């Protein structure tokens, strides 16, 4: 839904797809691109739940 | 010449094409 990254797989965040991790490389780049995902939904709950 | 910014994921594909016996990269 609203939290897709348009080139994503819609429901899986996998560190091997460069679009999900935003082109990140090695670890400190890649893992931190999860911490952006886990925000992006925690924000989106605030829309639906109100 | 020109300049196209490509990440290493294209170069991961390209170094996987030519090292597995493919034809273009």
């Amino acid at each position: 839904g609203m939290t897709l990254t348009p080139g994503s797989k819609a429901g899986v965040f996998d560190f091997q797809d460069p679009i999900d991790i935003r082109g990140a490389r090695w670890a400190g780049e890649s893992f931190k691109a999860l911490l952006f995902q886990i925000d992006k939904e925690a924000v989106e709950i605030a829309r639906q739940t109100g | 010449s020109a300049y196209i910014w490509c990440g290493w994921w294209v170069m991961d594909e390209i170094q996987k094409m030519t090292e597995e016996g493919k034809d273009w990269k």
